[PDB]
């Protein structure tokens, strides 16, 4: 919000789990351990569109994720052009 | 190797651009103002919009005798 | 565009790729390593042979470079770069910045994750109706 | 003069629209 | 009301709540009316046709 | 890339048409668009109707 | 010689595309369109306005004088200016409130020429508003006007056949 769809989970481990998504996600931040201990819902998100390819794979274990920014770019659209 | 239409031929060569037409019919400023009302404008265009459209619509309908629908 | 051909990467023509508002906004070219010359899929309906380098073709929008990337690491190599061009050079510098290959640590950047509170019971509604006294703007 | 009350359909159904379709292209700009 | 306004701690044990709480039933003993009111009107009207 | 019809900012920007279509069809949803305070809103429905 | 120019797709880089081909770009097409706005701006517009206004002018006659609402007219008017003259007005301002997309506002003044322009970067705008006026001002006196040596003329006319 301006991109706020929660995929968070608890493991935030990313091996045989999830990577897919055009740019948006650099993660691998760590947080002071969780087993695999790469955590967070996100990296800085003012770059790309609105997939839910974001889960589809590797847990979010509450909500899926989805469309919702509303507040919508063009670059975040696909079309201006 | 005689034949080749030895540099055949070129043009100068295969350029085109640099003067293909004299530009335009004379008319210089056979108009210039001539009719101003779009040649004046700052500011207009309402003015005109109520006028043109007031006749068109005003006489556009009313009268003389029917001729009805 | 003859007087300078810089080119590394080899299409021929297409209807495809960028049309005007790449000039008027933000530009988006991707560049890469190669071994021995191979014939490739594209974004935009297809295809070409590479050879070498810069190996620096430019794309429309960022989804497209990364999109090869998947494309580009099946059939392999390490090295793919994608940069974002303006008209007017820089800010927003896109793949360069720290490391690459997200799935590493040096640092955090980013992200949080939670807003103010964690996933648990927002059965609880939204609260006070927007006033500029209380921390609802991040 | 005889038989002539035809102006409150263009001023409205025609010209009033002209105004706003013009004018209200203030949504684009002003 | 349930999303923009409405206040689960402010409401609770409390009859409007309880409506959420014992809700899975509410749609069922509703959907049981329809499905019944369904095929039974539709037996009588095709059969009749 | 202009700044344009206001209450929203979110809306106020996308070039893509959504800016008009949407422009009309928030107008009415007072609570929680840009302007709004519980004192605004109320009155902003009162001198409305 | 080269199978079609020194064989290029576009101006040169493939990547924008447009698959430049005949009907895009043949010495023969391309030329049938440069006093006119397609490439270069001949003159500061003001004049292009009426050859544009006028040519498009005496059109829209048999369209709405031979296909008119209750057609083949017995009236003094049509053959006719009539309604069509009304269209060039609606048209011509539907045309103006587009010259509020660009204002960009100046007089520089050059229909006079220095030095082969290049425009430089004409592509894209660099038409101020005080340009798009003198065009859609030429448009009115091109539309209305170009609507009369249409009807002024007797139609000597050719019969279906
Ligand atoms: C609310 C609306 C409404 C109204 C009031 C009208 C009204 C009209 N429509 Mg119409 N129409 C509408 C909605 C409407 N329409 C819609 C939604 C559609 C789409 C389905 C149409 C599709 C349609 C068609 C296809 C046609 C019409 C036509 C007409 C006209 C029929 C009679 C006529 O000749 O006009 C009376 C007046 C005029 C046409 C303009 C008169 C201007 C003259 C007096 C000027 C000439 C003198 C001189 C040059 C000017 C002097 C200026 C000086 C001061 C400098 C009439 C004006 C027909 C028509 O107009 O053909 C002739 C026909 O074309 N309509
Ligand atoms: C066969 C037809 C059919 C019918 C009967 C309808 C009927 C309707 N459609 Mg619709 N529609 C259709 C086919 C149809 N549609 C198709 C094929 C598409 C696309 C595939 C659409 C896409 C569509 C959309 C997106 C919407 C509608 C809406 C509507 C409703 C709005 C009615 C209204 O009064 O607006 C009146 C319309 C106008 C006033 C705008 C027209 C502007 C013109 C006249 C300007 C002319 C420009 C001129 C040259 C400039 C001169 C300048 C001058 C102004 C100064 C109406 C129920 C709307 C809706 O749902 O609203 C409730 C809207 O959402 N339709
Ligand atoms: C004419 C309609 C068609 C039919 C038959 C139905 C039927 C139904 N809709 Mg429905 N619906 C329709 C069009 C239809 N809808 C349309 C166009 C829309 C909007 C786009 C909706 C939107 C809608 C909603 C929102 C809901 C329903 C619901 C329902 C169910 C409500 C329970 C009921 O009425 O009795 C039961 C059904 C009938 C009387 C229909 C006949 C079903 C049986 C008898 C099949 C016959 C067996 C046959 C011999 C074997 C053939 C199969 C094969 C082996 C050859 C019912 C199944 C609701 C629901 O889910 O209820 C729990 C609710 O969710 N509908
Ligand atoms: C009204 C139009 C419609 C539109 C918007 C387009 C648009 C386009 N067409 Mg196209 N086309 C159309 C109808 C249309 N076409 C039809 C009906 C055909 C016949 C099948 C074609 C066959 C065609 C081909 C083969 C090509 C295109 C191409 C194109 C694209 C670029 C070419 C260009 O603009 O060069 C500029 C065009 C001109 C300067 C046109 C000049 C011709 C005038 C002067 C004729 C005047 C008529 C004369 C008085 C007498 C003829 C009488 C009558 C029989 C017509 C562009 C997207 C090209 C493409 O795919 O993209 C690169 C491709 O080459 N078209
Ligand atoms: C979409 C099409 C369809 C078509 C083909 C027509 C056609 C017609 N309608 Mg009509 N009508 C329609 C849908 C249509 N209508 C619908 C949907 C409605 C209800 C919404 C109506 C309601 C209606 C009414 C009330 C009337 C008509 C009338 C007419 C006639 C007069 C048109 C006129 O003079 O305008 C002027 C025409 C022009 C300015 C045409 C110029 C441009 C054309 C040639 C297209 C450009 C192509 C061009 C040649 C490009 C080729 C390449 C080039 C470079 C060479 C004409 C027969 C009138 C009539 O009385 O019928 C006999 C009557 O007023 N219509
Ligand atoms: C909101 C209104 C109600 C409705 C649905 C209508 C509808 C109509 N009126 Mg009307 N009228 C009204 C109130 C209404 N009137 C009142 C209060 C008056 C007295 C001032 C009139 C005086 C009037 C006249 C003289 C005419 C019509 C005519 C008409 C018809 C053509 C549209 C027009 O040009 O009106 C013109 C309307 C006015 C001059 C009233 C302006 C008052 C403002 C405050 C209302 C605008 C409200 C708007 C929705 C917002 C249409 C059926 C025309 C007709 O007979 O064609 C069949 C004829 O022109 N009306
Ligand atoms: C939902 C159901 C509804 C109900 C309550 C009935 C009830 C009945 N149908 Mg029936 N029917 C229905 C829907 C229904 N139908 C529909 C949807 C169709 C179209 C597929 C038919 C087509 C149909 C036919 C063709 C016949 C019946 C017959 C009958 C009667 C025979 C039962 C019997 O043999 O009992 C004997 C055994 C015990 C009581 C045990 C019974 C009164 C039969 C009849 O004789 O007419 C009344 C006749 O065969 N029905
Ligand atoms: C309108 C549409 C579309 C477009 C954008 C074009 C565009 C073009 N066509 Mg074309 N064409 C089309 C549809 C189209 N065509 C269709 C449907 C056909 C019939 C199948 C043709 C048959 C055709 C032929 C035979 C030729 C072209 C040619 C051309 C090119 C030159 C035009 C010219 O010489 O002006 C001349 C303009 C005039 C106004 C001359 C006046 C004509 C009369 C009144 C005298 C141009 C790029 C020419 C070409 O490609 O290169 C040589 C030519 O060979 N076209
Ligand atoms: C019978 C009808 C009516 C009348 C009197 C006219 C009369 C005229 N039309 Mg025309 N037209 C009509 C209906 C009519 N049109 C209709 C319904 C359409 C549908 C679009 C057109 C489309 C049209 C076009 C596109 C053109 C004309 C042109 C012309 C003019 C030039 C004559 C010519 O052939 O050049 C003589 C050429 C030489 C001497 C060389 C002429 C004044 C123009 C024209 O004909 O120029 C070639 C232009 O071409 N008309
Ligand atoms: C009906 C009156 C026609 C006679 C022309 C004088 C009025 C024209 C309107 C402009 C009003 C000011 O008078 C004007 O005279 C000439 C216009 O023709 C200009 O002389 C020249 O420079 C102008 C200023 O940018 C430009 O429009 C042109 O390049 C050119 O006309 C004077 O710079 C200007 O001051
Ligand atoms: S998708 Fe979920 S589980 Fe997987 S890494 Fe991301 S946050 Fe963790
Ligand atoms: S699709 Fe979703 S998760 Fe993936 S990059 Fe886009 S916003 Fe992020």
């Amino acid at each position: 919000m301006s991109h706020s769809v929660k995929i968070y989970d608890t493991c935030i481990g990313c091996t045989q789990c999830v990577r897919a998504c055009p740019t948006d996600v650099l993660e691998m931040i760590p947080w002071g351990g969780c087993k695999a201990k790469q955590i967070a819902s996100a990296p800085r998100t003012e770059d790309c569109v609105g997939c839910k390819r974001c889960e589809s794979a590797c847990p979010t274990d509450f909500l899926s994720v989805r469309v919702y920014l509303w507040h919508e770019t063009t670059r975040s659209m696909g079309l201006a052009y | 190797d005689l034949e080749d239409l030895g540099n055949t031929t070129g043009q100068w060569d295969s350029y085109g651009s640099d003067a293909p037409s004299p530009y335009n019919p004379l008319q210089s400023k056979l108009f210039e103002t001539f009719a101003a009302p779009f040649t004046k404008r700052g500011l207009l265009l309402k003015f005109l919009i109520l006028g043109g459209g007031s006749t068109l619509a005003y006489l556009s309908a009313t009268a003389s005798g029917d001729i009805l629908p | 565009e003859l007087d300078p051909n810089t080119p590394s990467p080899i299409f021929g023509g297409s209807t495809g790729g960028l049309l005007r508002k790449a000039q008027v906004e933000e530009f988006y070219v991707i560049t890469w390593d190669s071994p021995k010359e191979q014939i490739f899929e594209m974004p935009t309906g297809g295809a070409a042979i590479m050879r070498e380098g810069p190996n620096l073709l430019k794309l429309a929008r960022k989804e497209q470079c990364l999109a090869l990337g998947t494309r580009l690491r099946s059939k392999y190599k390490i090295k793919y770069q994608f940069y974002r061009v303006f008209p007017n050079g820089e800010v927003q510098y896109l793949h360069p910045k720290d490391g690459v290959y997200p799935e590493k640590v040096n640092a955090g950047r980013q992200g949080v994750g939670q807003n103010f509170r964690s996933i648990g019971k927002n059965v609880s509604p939204i609260e006070v109706k927007f006033t500029g006294k209380q921390p609802y703007d991040l | 003069m005889i038989n002539l009350p035809s102006l409150f359909v263009p001023l409205v159904g025609l010209l009033f629209p002209a105004v706003a379709m013009a004018s209200l292209f203030l949504h684009v700009e002003k | 009301f349930f999303i923009r306004d409405y206040n689960p701690e402010q409401n609770a044990d409390n009859v409007l709540a309880r409506m959420l709480e014992h809700k899975e039933a509410i749609i069922s003993h509703l959907s049981w009316a329809s499905l019944f009111l369904g095929f039974h009107t539709l037996g009588l009207y095709v059969h009749n046709d | 890339a202009l700044r344009i019809p206001r209450f929203s900012q979110g809306i106020a920007q996308d070039p893509t048409t959504r800016r008009i279509w949407f422009g009309i069809a928030t107008a009415h949803d007072f609570e929680s668009h840009d302007d709004i305070t519980e004192g605004r809103l109320y009155q902003n429905i009162f001198a409305s109707h | 010689k080269p199978t079609y120019q020194v064989i290029q797709p576009i101006n040169g880089d493939p990547f924008i595309g447009s698959l430049e081909t005949p009907v895009t770009s043949s010495p023969l097409i391309a030329w049938y369109l440069s006093n006119l706005p397609a490439y270069r701006t001949a003159v500061s517009p003001l004049l292009r306005g009426i050859e544009v206004g006028l040519a498009h002018g005496y059109l829209l006659v048999g369209p709405f004088v031979k296909a008119g609402p209750l057609r083949n007219t017995e009236i003094a008017g049509q053959a006719g200016s009539l309604a069509a003259g009304g269209l060039v007005v609606i048209l011509s301002l539907c045309l103006t409130i587009y010259g509020i997309s660009s204002f960009n506002e100046g007089a520089p003044s050059t229909a006079p020429s220095l030095t082969l322009t290049g425009r430089k970067k004409e592509p894209d705008q660099l038409q101020t508003a005080d340009g798009w006026a003198k065009f859609t001002g030429g448009f009115f006196f091109g539309g209305i006007s170009g609507v009369i040596w249409a009807y002024f003329l007797l139609y000597v006319l050719d019969l279906p056949y």
